[PDB]
């Protein structure tokens, strides 16, 4: 089988900049290469076929070149909607094979997260489990720290985080930190705080609530 | 990196 | 318009078989071939095979033994079946159609079918409100304790999309998934608009509409 090597693994660029993706084949495959875009939760979208030939409905800022073993996919002016993974495909040799992709990340200005805390619902409490959720909304860059405290005790190992991929419109991230405790533990304590630390905040921001208030 | 089934995205 | 719609996501017991239906429209199966491609953590994008216009099949080398593709032209359906799934067969399975009848430039894709290989039992989620309490309020739904992935969440039956964030699911120690979906809205609209998260877990046929209100 032909091996396709895409480089680099991650690309980070600012909007309006030009960007190039490399696809390199293990032996010559002429111009028999196709390119695909994969957005978050998406199926692949065919961008360029046969190295350079355009595809209907694909914006003209997309183009490709190359022949033999070294191929290039180019976006002349990157837009926020281009945040995606990119894959190449060869079909000069059976079976058709794909490269392992390049991730396109967008740079943007620093944005401090908007922080929200959510107590467990009374509905969930009936199950004997309590989830405390902390939301950090629309921030950049991706690095952030959430620190949980219950009655001033530092919480550790009982929280999980999930981060969205970059927004296609404003290029920000959002993060949820979920603190999970038993109903028994939850009822034994009063003050629940999540402290958020981020480059766009000059001080850490704390959101908290008192149980049953 | 990893290919993540939940998001269908490269997770590095 | 050309479309390919696949059967719903689901769970397959280890050593058991995977069946997916690809139902096409906007073209005839007598005119085009339909390909199968998967996307796994182990091997990324991997072409599996094709049923051509005339009914002939090709299968990628490591699948000749356990793969079978058939179709019903009249019903515009393509049937994919793979035997003996192991854990590393967990992947998104796609059906696909090329631009030209004989070629492999995949312009049209099914929406993908997430297939989990596991011995575990299917389990529908519980849905709990994330109740709201500078004029912008945040609210959401905690979609907890389901297996396998995925679950779909939308807001107000598709009508609310702006400011929606649906977080990637996380696997808890229990081996069950959890997820939140949030949305920011004007706080002045909380006494006026209703906010509902529509949660669908197809593998368990669990459909729940959860109304989310400010706590009293
Ligand atoms: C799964 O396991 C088999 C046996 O080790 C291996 O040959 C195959 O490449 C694997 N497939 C994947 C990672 O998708």
């Amino acid at each position: 089988d032909i091996l396709l090597t895409q480089s680099p693994v991650i690309l980070s660029v600012s909007p309006g900049e030009r960007v190039s993706f490399s696809c390199r084949a293990s032996q010559s495959i002429g111009t028999n290469i196709h390119w695909y875009q994969q957005r978050t939760n998406g199926s692949p979208r065919l961008l360029i076929k046969y190295a350079s030939e355009s595809i209907s409905g694909i914006p003209s800022r997309f183009s490709g070149s190359g022949s033999g073993t070294d191929f290039t996919l180019s976006i002349n002016s990157v837009e926020s909607e281009d945040i995606a993974d990119y894959y190449c495909q060869q079909n000069n040799n059976w079976p058709t094979t794909f490269g392992a992709g390049t991730k396109l990340e967008l740079k943007r200005t620093v944005a401090a997260p908007s922080v929200f805390i959510f107590p467990p619902s009374d509905e969930q409490l009936k199950s004997g489990t309590a989830s405390v959720v902390c939301l950090l909304n629309n921030f950049y860059p991706r690095e952030a720290k959430v620190q949980w405290k219950v009655d001033n005790a530092l919480q550790s190992g009982n929280s999980q985080e999930s981060v969205t991929e970059q927004d296609s419109k404003d290029s920000t991230y959002s993060l949820s930190s979920t603190l999970t405790l038993s109903k028994a533990d939850y009822e034994k304590h009063k003050v629940y705080a999540c402290e958020v630390t981020h480059q766009g905040l000059s001080s850490p921001v704390t959101k908290s609530f008192n149980r049953g208030a | 990196c990893q290919f993540d089934l939940s998001t269908r995205r490269l997770k590095c | 318009q050309v479309q390919l719609k696949q059967s719903g996501p689901g769970l397959v017991q280890p050593s058991q078989s995977l069946s997916i239906t690809c139902t096409v429209s906007g073209f005839s199966l007598t005119n085009y071939g339909v390909h199968w491609v998967r996307q796994s953590p182990g091997k990324g994008l991997e072409w599996l095979g094709v049923i051509w216009s005339g009914g002939n099949t090709d299968y990628n080398t490591p699948f000749t033994s356990r793969l079978s593709i058939n179709k019903d032209n009249s019903k515009s359906q393509v049937f994919f079946k793979m035997n003996s799934l192991q854990s590393n067969d967990t992947a998104i399975y796609y059906c696909a159609r090329a631009l030209t009848y004989y070629d492999y430039e995949f312009a049209y894709w099914g929406q993908g079918t997430l297939v989990t290989v596991s011995a575990a039992s299917t389990k529908g989620p519980s849905v709990f409100p994330l109740a709201p309490s500078g004029g912008t309020a945040a609210l959401g739904c905690l979609v907890k304790d389901y297996f396998p992935e995925p679950v779909t969440v939308s807001w107000n039956s598709g009508a609310l999309t702006s400011g929606v964030h649906t977080f990637p699911a996380v696997l808890q120690s229990s081996g069950l998934y959890s997820l939140s979906s949030v949305v920011t809205v004007p706080s002045s609209s909380l006494g006026t608009q209703t906010y509902i998260c529509n949660v669908n877990h197809k593998p368990s046929n669990t459909k729940v509409d959860k109304r989310v209100e400010p706590k009293s």
